[PDB]
């Protein structure tokens, strides 16, 4: 009740504002849904940790870990090791280093497949492609082999920095793909 | 028909809440149009807000029963049953349990029908910090004003009740909120949309200096609540009527402040590009119709907001568009 | 304990304050000043707790799209349109659906595949990760984002989660594949 009150006040002081909002029950965010300039559209959103909470676990009961290696994705960390950590510690660690990032694909995936680019950024690139934003437009998830990558496709990726995802826009079908190591794909191949 | 044992409201027999309970399908399938809507916020425990001040006066004997508004209560029903035993005696009353905060209520209601929907709650008036004491009202008026309807959003009437005045900024957009103006300079309340108790302390001063004005506005605003009534009401008895005598009966030709158009109609000469003192004189003369002032669109140019003017000068332009505040016998 | 158990329930259990994690296990060497993502239990997707989520107000602002991605994921689907409808106050609306609006249920789903048998297993038989992600994605169209490994390789069913491994990583045929699938 207090921070959608917050929320009003902001509103009502200018309604263009882009709100994000945390909200710990459910049944609240309906009250502010209702509110006449919230628009999830212009990108106003109430994280509700009630909400978020049971949906990864939830997801735990249709794989059993998913929701550890759902949350890691969604906290920035990077990867540091210590000496008396055990195998399995450090296996767990790497992948704890791991975040969901946003890139543009470069114009050498144009006309691929999902599929073949995502073929080409584990194999080459070493980035996990796993969704698309398809030209309005709407997110994709693992789409099958009938979507082409169309011209300034936003690709979404798994990878330990954004500095790793860069290679997906600076890749090049004639300069960098003979490239035997990911430190030089790099300066957009001109 | 039955009236109050005064002549002054119309009465009906005792009932009980059940007939006047309705569900949704109930309320959705009642002919509700130019009805008035109560949000009523409540707790089964929280204390007695007086509905009948508010019902009493949409029943005064004055109006002919085609033309009382019918009304439904929107609201708790454990407290409403403890309500109940004041406003058991007026007709065309009728509840919807439920919180007023849930769009289906609201839509069964046909909440984009009524003549005014009044947001009003009985909540403790310092629950907790300043900014949350009408969370429920605001959140109430500002879903309202954001439904859709087919064949609408800020186009329903609404008159709220604030607990804490400095709330009123949360009231309304397209305003230029600042909390150093006191409420009634404030666009909610220049518009008729906001109310709070703050306004009224000075009936403390004016009835010491004139009695007699007091009296005036009481026979306006409760429709005719005579001390009589009062009397009766101490009693404890219930409010007592039933069939009235012609001689306390001629009182039905009390005084009413109504409100009439300037767009069509004898008076539509005046709307047209003349000025409020040569509508005062005419309507006056012609009708017995007394002007006491205007309310007029604010966007002349968009949004359906009104204010109000009381007593303009003489020479003040008229618009086709005004409403014209009157004092009338019909 | 059971008759024809224990420890080989499957558990997940929410805390209200994550320092309490150490409690949840044995076999575990705790440590209070360890943060809770670094915990066994939670290693093991035994354990959750509301701190892991407060960087999704970080994430929703620097990009809002992938806030809609793990959603529709989390959610199952639960798009703008469900909120409004459950904004109305009227309940879940329901009933049989056209077939135009019944296309959406193929849906992409998160799922998890054993290494120990069908076409995948030469794999798991001393193979890599990345051989694993291109034949799968080729063949199957399946994407495989992580492992789930049993943490006594030598006793315990318990497993820890391995997000994204690299493309030479060994694979154990006992390990089971987080993936995005169609079917
Ligand atoms: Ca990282
Ligand atoms: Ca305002
Ligand atoms: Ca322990």
């Amino acid at each position: 009740a207090a921070n959608i009150m917050r929320v009003i006040s902001i509103k009502n002081y200018h309604s263009d504002i882009k709100v994000i909002v945390q909200l710990l029950q459910y049944h609240n965010k309906a009250y502010l849904l209702n509110i006449p300039s919230w628009d999830w559209k212009r990108g106003d959103d109430a994280v509700c940790v009630a909400e978020l909470k049971l949906g990864f676990i939830a997801q735990s009961c249709l794989a059993p870990g998913f929701s550890t290696l759902m949350a890691n994705l969604f906290t920035m960390r990077s990867y540091k090791p210590t000496p008396e950590m055990s195998q399995w510690q450090t296996d767990y660690m790497r992948g704890t280093g791991m975040e969901m990032y946003t890139e543009y694909l470069s114009s050498a995936f144009n006309a691929l497949t999902f599929p073949e680019a995502a073929e080409l950024c584990f194999s080459k690139l070493k980035l996990l492609l796993l969704a698309i934003e398809v030209r309005e437009s709407t997110l994709a998830i693992n789409p099958g082999p009938k979507v082409k990558i169309e011209n300034a496709t936003q690709g979404f990726f798994i990878a330990e920095s954004a500095e790793e995802v860069k290679r997906a826009f600076y890749y090049c079908k004639n300069c960098h793909a003979n490239v035997s190591d990911v430190r030089q794909i790099k300066k957009c191949k001109c | 028909r039955k009236f109050d044992s005064t002549g002054m409201f119309h009465w009906c027999p005792d009932r009980p809440l059940n007939d006047c309970l309705q569900d949704r399908s109930q309320a959705s399938a009642s002919g509700l149009r130019n009805h008035v809507v109560v949000c009523l916020f409540a707790d089964a425990a929280s204390p007695l807000i007086g509905l009948r001040n508010l019902v009493m006066p949409l029943r005064a004997s004055n109006f002919h029963y085609h033309e009382l508004k019918p009304t439904i209560i929107v609201g708790n029903l454990d407290y409403l049953h403890r309500e109940w035993k004041t406003l058991q005696n007026f007709p065309k009353l009728s509840i919807l349990p439920g919180s007023p905060l849930n769009r289906a209520n609201l839509r069964a209601v046909n909440i984009n029908l009524c003549d005014m929907c009044v947001i009003v709650s009985a909540k403790d008036r310092n629950m907790e910090d300043p900014n949350l004491v009408d969370k429920e009202a605001i959140l109430c008026s500002l879903n309202i004003k954001a439904m859709t309807f087919d064949d609408a959003g800020a186009n329903v009437p609404l008159i709220t009740e604030l607990a804490n005045d400095s709330n009123v900024q949360f009231l309304d957009q397209d305003d230029d909120d600042d909390p150093d103006t006191e409420l009634y300079m404030t666009q909610p309340f220049a518009c008729g949309t906001a109310f709070a108790v703050s306004v009224l302390d000075s009936l403390m001063s004016t009835s010491y200096f004139n009695d007699n004005a007091l009296t005036l506005i009481r026979t306006l605003i409760t429709g005719g609540a005579t001390p009589e009534l009062e009397q009766i009401l101490a009693e404890g008895a219930g409010m007592r009527g039933g069939y009235c005598s012609p001689a306390v009966l001629a009182n039905r030709d009390r005084c009413r402040v109504a409100q009439i158009s300037l767009f069509d109609g004898p008076l539509a000469q005046f709307g047209q590009g003349g000025h409020y003192g040569e509508l005062f004189v005419y309507a006056l003369r012609h009708f017995g119709i007394l002007c006491i002032g205007l309310y007029r669109f604010r966007d002349t140019n968009p949004s359906s907001k009104r204010y109000v003017i009381t007593n303009p000068p003489e020479d003040f332009p008229l618009l086709p568009t005004d409403q014209v505040y009157v004092l009338t016998y019909k």
